[PDB]
């Protein structure tokens, strides 16, 4: 589970760039899902159902594999149909140069209202201009958004 | 292609596991649905499992008492239904889907598992020979659950092979009759076997049917 | 707001003659357009003691190995399972099912039986064996194999006594090759009395028969 | 600017051993800390590591049902923690990181700064301290220090408290026949000075806590 | 597991000489594989970076160059101070992996050892064991025999010996040899002596005392 991670991060992304990632608050400068490899994948991919999930590395059948997505044929299958009878809305992920990337819909970024965004482990780095939310509870399916 | 768990006899209130093993030995991108189908009911869908990423979704009326889990390094899937009443007596299917979700149905299916919710004990099968183109049989008598598998040789002879449904006999215990068509000219020379086993009894006969 | 979806074959039985074309149709409360657009309407045959196996997909598309002779149309609320020309291996019960709304479900199913020419019963009555009578009990079979339709009427004498109301009977589903069916009726009897007479027949009343045919043997030989 | 690192240590097989990893100077979560072994005498082999991105240590696979690391950010401490320990665990632990916050959050590091390493020995002997004997002097002159029987290793020798280094042998440790480490440490010295000049080898014996300082003298 | 394989296992060079150290990978990986550098007694250092990036307070003599899955480290003038042991590493991949290490050693003149014979300490005697010390000091090459004589009586397999790495400053090694009696025995004779053989020695060396 936790070796299906795609760990292709580049040099450049290191500790200090990591750290200064969630401490830039203190910020004028702010604001169809398939297979991706996993070579241009740094850190965990998640998906919202709208509840936030975790997709890790396979092979391009879908079979996961547990090699940190060091192989040149690991791939995350994204593909989605809306999620009351597909699978999920959308995903995120950050590649391997530092941008986040996203696919598919908001579930209404992750975006369940016009000011709350789905709660879940990576949303501080994937998201720093969300660093001042506010969290509170949802039941959509019981989780949590963080707002303004 | 998706090989499933064996027919099972479960009493009222107690629990029954169903496993439903694809043939790779592996699990790929695509969702696993368990569908059933009551007697003189429709095909209901109970649940959904991504075995690859671990979502799950239940129906409705299934929420509550059923629990759809999924063991890899086994890639064996399952599905437990709890607080068993009468009417869930049914044939248990799981059954492949799109990755993607639900939508284009399903694309391959297990073969089904009949589940018996009862508090009768299971009897084995009596076997009794049918005996003499010709008309050759053999007569399955008396046993509890369903189902019997009947096959003649040893699967060598399948063209003109009628097995019957089985019958509920006015005492709660089933039978049924496997007959097959012969030439008239073979009776003298080949042999006909019946294979008649009954998995909830561990009952495996072999009879041999010859003209007298 | 989610309201109960509720799906509608009709007709529920569908007797079809060899080489005519055949339709089943599936009427849906509810549009089955969805969110990104596709119609999600599927079609699903299930042979004797098999599994049900999908031939359509999306309304129209046709599934892989599915006979050209399948096809779907229709568009929101009404569709259609058309086959062009009916053969033998088409029997079976056929489903429709949606995608489109919470949960999936299937419709109630049709039954196709194709009609051929009439094809007498061949009769055929096996005593009990001397091992069922070493219990209790003794039954008396009675074989009709291969006859088309499936109108049949058996009657059981015992030394010119017509039995009634102690026989069961069991059809097979109507054959995938040839279209026919077979029946099996049981006699059942005390061991006492069985020694206490010594013919037993079943007669044979079908469309395909000249006259009622009687298969008869002797409990001694 | 250093990682520093506990002492060494014996332990007996299936037993645990804990080492600790103070960064002086600095967030321990910037050095992406790893752990590197080196048996005596053989290479380098790497066991877990910090992940940035993970925000967790992983382990190589050889150790992953035995070892466990953790880092305390509010005392600047990582520690590795090694269980069912087996003969072959023998080794010198380092801890490794890479300064001035280049640590790459994947966790694929070259590593530019190292703990002063800590021996790990896995045996069933009791520790013992060693005696320390002058090996006194009778242009230049040879003097020297004598440090027999202790158990287990490494047993360290400066002289003057650092200050005398150039001419100094600190040879390696032999093993008698008695189980236990026997060690010299010699220093060649001007004769001129050997009345004048003060010459006190610190010996120091972590494991039993043993520390010494010996001044040689002729005669 | 990416493998490294590094050769050679051991070298030797004259100061002044260009030295070649090879690693090959089992796996391309890329340009991402770093060089250490670790004397003896001492912690590694990391010297070359990503194949090539040079370390800031590295002697511009190191360089390294490679692509893909060999790689060479060189040292275009040997220098004193780079005796130690060489390994390789890739950072390319997890589990991060090293090489087996090249010892670098440095071919010099011949250089005869300095030699002093140790009496056993007073302190030591009261406990009842002696030690006798001889101490070859800064000769080369490494190859050296002594012999213990006690009472010009030739001992074996009552001594041990010791030897350094070679210096970082003169390319010479160090020896100890020691010689252990009882306290028994010690008092018994009198004159212990030092019996030294080099290369760099015209004639046998000898270093004695007599107890008193
Ligand atoms: C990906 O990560 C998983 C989860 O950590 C790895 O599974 C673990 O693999 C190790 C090494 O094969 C297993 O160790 C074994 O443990 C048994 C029982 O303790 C021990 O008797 C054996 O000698 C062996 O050391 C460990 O049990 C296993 N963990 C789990 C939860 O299954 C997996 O190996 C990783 N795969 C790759 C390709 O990196
Ligand atoms: C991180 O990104 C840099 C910048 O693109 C990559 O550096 C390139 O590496 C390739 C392969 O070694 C070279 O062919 C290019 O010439 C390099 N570009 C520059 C500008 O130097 C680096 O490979 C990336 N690292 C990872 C781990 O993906
Ligand atoms: C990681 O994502 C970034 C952001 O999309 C990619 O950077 C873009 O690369 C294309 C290459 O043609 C440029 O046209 C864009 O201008 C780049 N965007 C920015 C903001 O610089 C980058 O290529 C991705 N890296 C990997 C390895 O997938
Ligand atoms: C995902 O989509 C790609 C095309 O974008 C297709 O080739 C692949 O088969 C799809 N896989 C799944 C599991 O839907
Ligand atoms: C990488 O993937 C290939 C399959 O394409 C596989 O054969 C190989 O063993 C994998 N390598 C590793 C190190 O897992
Ligand atoms: O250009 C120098 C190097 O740049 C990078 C890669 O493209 C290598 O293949 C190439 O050799």
């Amino acid at each position: 589970h936790i070796n299906s991670t795609a760990l292709n991060c580049n040099e450049s992304l290191n500790t200090g760039w990591l750290a200064g990632l969630f401490y830039q608050h203190k910020s004028s400068g702010c604001p169809p899902c398939g297979i991706v490899p996993a070579k241009s994948v740094c850190g965990p991919v998640y998906c919202f159902t709208p509840s936030p999930v975790v997709v890790g590395t396979t092979d391009r059948s879908g079979a996961p594999t547990y090699s940190w997505g060091a192989n040149d044929t690991d791939v995350f299958v994204l593909n989605n149909t809306r999620p009351p009878l597909g699978n999920w809305f959308g995903c995120t992920w950050m590649n391997s140069t530092g941008f986040t990337k996203v696919c598919g819909a908001p579930p209404g970024g992750p975006w369940i209202t016009p000011r709350c965004m789905v709660d879940y482990p990576y949303r501080l780095w994937h998201y720093p201009c969300t660093i001042n939310y506010t969290i509170f509870k949802v039941r959509m399916h019981r989780l949590e958004a963080a707002c303004n | 292609l998706l090989e499933q768990s064996g027919a099972e006899l479960k009493k009222p209130g107690s629990s029954v596991k169903v496993s439903c093993k694809p043939s790779d030995g592996t699990f790929r991108a695509y969702t696993l649905s368990w569908v059933r189908q009551a007697p003189g009911q429709t095909l209901e869908w109970m649940g959904r499992i991504m075995p690859t990423v671990g979502i799950t979704n239940y129906a409705q009326k299934f929420q509550g008492r059923v629990t759809i889990s999924a063991d890899m390094s086994t890639a064996t899937a399952y599905m437990e239904l709890s607080s068993l009443r009468s009417d869930d007596t049914a044939i248990y299917y799981c059954a492949k889907g799109p990755y993607v979700g639900l939508g284009e149905g399903f694309s391959e299916w297990g073969q089904g598992t009949l589940v018996t919710v009862s508090s009768a004990s299971t009897k084995g099968p009596s076997v009794f020979p049918l005996a003499p183109t010709a008309a050759l049989g053999c007569l399955v008598k008396d046993y509890f659950p369903e189902p019997v598998t009947v096959s003649w040789n040893s699967g060598a002879l399948t063209s003109g092979v009628h097995t019957f449904p089985a019958v509920l006999q006015s005492s709660g215990l089933y039978s049924l009759s496997s007959v097959v068509t012969v030439p008239s000219s073979s009776l003298g020379t080949q042999t006909y076997i019946c294979n008649v086993n009954h998995k909830p009894s561990n009952t495996k006969v072999d009879k041999k049917v010859e003209p007298k | 707001i989610e309201l109960e979806l509720v799906l509608t074959q009709s007709p529920l039985s569908l007797p079809v003659t060899l080489g005519q074309p055949a339709s089943i149709s599936c009427r849906s409360t509810q549009s089955l357009v969805y969110s990104d657009g596709n119609t999600y309407l599927n079609w699903f045959h299930q042979r004797a003691g098999q599994p049900p196996r999908r031939l359509i997909y999306k309304v129209s598309n046709r599934d892989s190995g599915v006979p050209e002779r399948f096809s779907g149309s229709g568009s929101g609320t009404d569709f259609t399972l058309k086959i062009s020309r009916v053969e033998a291996e088409d029997v079976g019960i056929y489903y429709c099912m949606q995608g489109a709304h919470w949960p999936p479900t299937f419709g109630g199913g049709t039954k196709v039986e194709i009609n051929r020419t009439v094809a007498a019963p061949s009769v055929f009555i096996f005593p009990p064996s001397d091992e069922q009578l070493k219990s209790g009990t003794a039954s008396v079979v009675c074989l009709l194999n291969n006859f088309y339709p499936r109108e049949a009427k058996v009657q059981w004498k015992v030394d010119n006594a017509l039995q009634s109301g102690n026989s069961q009977e069991s059809v097979t589903e109507q054959d995938s090759k040839d279209s026919t069916y077979s029946l099996s009726s049981t006699l059942t009897l005390s061991k006492a009395d069985y020694e206490k007479h010594k013919v037993y027949a079943c007669e044979v009343t079908h469309q395909g028969l000249s006259s009622p045919v009687t298969k008869s043997f002797n409990r001694g030989e």
